[PDB]
């Protein structure tokens, strides 16, 4: 009694409604500090005339 | 040497005939690694 | 996960016995396990469960008092000591396992487990 604990699980079933499916989720975060910029994007060549 | 941020190193190979001290003379050195690390560095050490 | 039974057999009545039950695979940290038994042409009856992690203990009201349960981690075991038995607790006992992380612990009563061992006959002379 008012000792619960923290966690639950999801039920995820095949059959179970698109709002309780399951969904992989990545949350991706940009940091720039005082240190070398490391992840470039592609930057992308031409030819060469 | 550790600058801006990057760690630098240079180096040259040279042939020598002298047991003492460094040989006098002259030879330039090109870098090898140019390392973007970011890292404060004061100190360090050599292993052997 | 698997799960394998041991310890049914024959005894008498206000005797005691222990059933074993090793738990192998996936041992959560924060899951459960728990004794039901099933009597011939009756239903699944839950027994008791307990919580993997601290140990704490629910017990259906047919066995509180007389059944105790416990569980050993190092050995991923969890052991039923059936004390004071009686004519009516006669069934096959299985142990099964709670994937399902409830916080509240009378839940395992009534939560439709994931995975049963084979089971182990109890008779009660
Ligand atoms: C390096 O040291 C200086 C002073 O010693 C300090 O201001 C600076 O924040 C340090 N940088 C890092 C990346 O630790």
């Amino acid at each position: 009694f008012n000792c619960y604990f923290p966690l639950q699980s999801y039920g995820f079933q095949p059959t179970n409604g698109v709002g309780y499916q399951p969904y992989r989720v990545v949350v991706l975060s940009f940091e720039l500090l005082h240190a070398p910029a490391t992840v470039c994007g592609p930057k992308k060549s031409t030819n060469l005339v | 040497k550790n600058i801006d941020g990057y760690f630098k190193i240079y180096s040259k190979h040279t042939p020598i005939n002298l047991v003492r001290d460094l040989p006098q003379g002259f030879s330039a050195l090109e870098p090898l690694v140019d390392l973007p690390i970011g890292i404060n560095i004061t100190r360090f050490q050599t292993l052997l | 996960v698997q799960l394998v039974e041991s310890g049914g057999g024959l005894m008498q009545a206000g005797g005691s016995l222990r059933l074993s039950c090793a738990v192998s695979g996936r041992t959560f940290s924060t899951a459960a396990m728990g004794w039901f038994r099933q009597a011939p042409g009756k239903e699944r009856e839950f027994v008791a469960a307990i919580r993997w992690s601290g140990g704490s203990a629910y017990y259906a009201d047919s066995v509180k008092g007389r059944f105790t349960i416990s569980r050993d981690k190092a050995k991923n075991t969890v052991y039923l000591q059936m004390n004071s038995l009686k004519y009516e607790d006669t069934a096959v006992y299985y142990c099964a396992s709670y994937q399902a992380t409830r916080s509240l612990l009378s839940d395992y009563a009534t939560w439709p487990y994931d995975y049963w061992g084979q089971g182990t006959q109890v008779t009660v002379s």
